[PDB]
């Protein structure tokens, strides 16, 4: 994501966030090279 | 003073934002919870919000492998 990867920490379980966000709309893209299925 | 017990809960997020752009997140964490699922956790740049990304996306795929390194 950064270049080759991202390199972030691995969380076991934590309380920085306890509740799920308002993000209801969820539909994953697929390929993104030809087209991402979603354009913008 | 006091301090929240912490850790005592189930899942940080049960929902995922399936289409987060690497461009709108500054910091992630890989929530590989044995308690719930493999979760992708990110902090929005401009919004600063803690959100979760769906692990089946494309850029998260590269993130997954390299995030295991911390």
């Amino acid at each position: 994501g950064s270049m080759e990867g991202i390199s972030i920490y691995t969380s076991d379980n934590y309380t920085e966030e306890m509740g799920s966000g308002d993000y209801d709309s969820m539909k994953e893209p697929a390929f993104r090279e030809e087209n991402a299925n979603f354009n913008k | 003073g006091m301090k929240p017990v912490s850790l005592s809960y189930r899942c940080p997020c049960r929902f995922f934002e399936s289409h987060v752009a690497r461009a709108n997140v500054k910091h992630l964490k890989i929530l590989n919870t044995p308690n719930c699922a493999l979760q992708i956790v990110a902090r929005l740049k401009n919004n600063n919000r803690q959100v979760c990304i769906d692990p089946k996306c494309k850029w998260c795929q590269e993130y997954l492998e390299k995030a295991l390194n911390k």
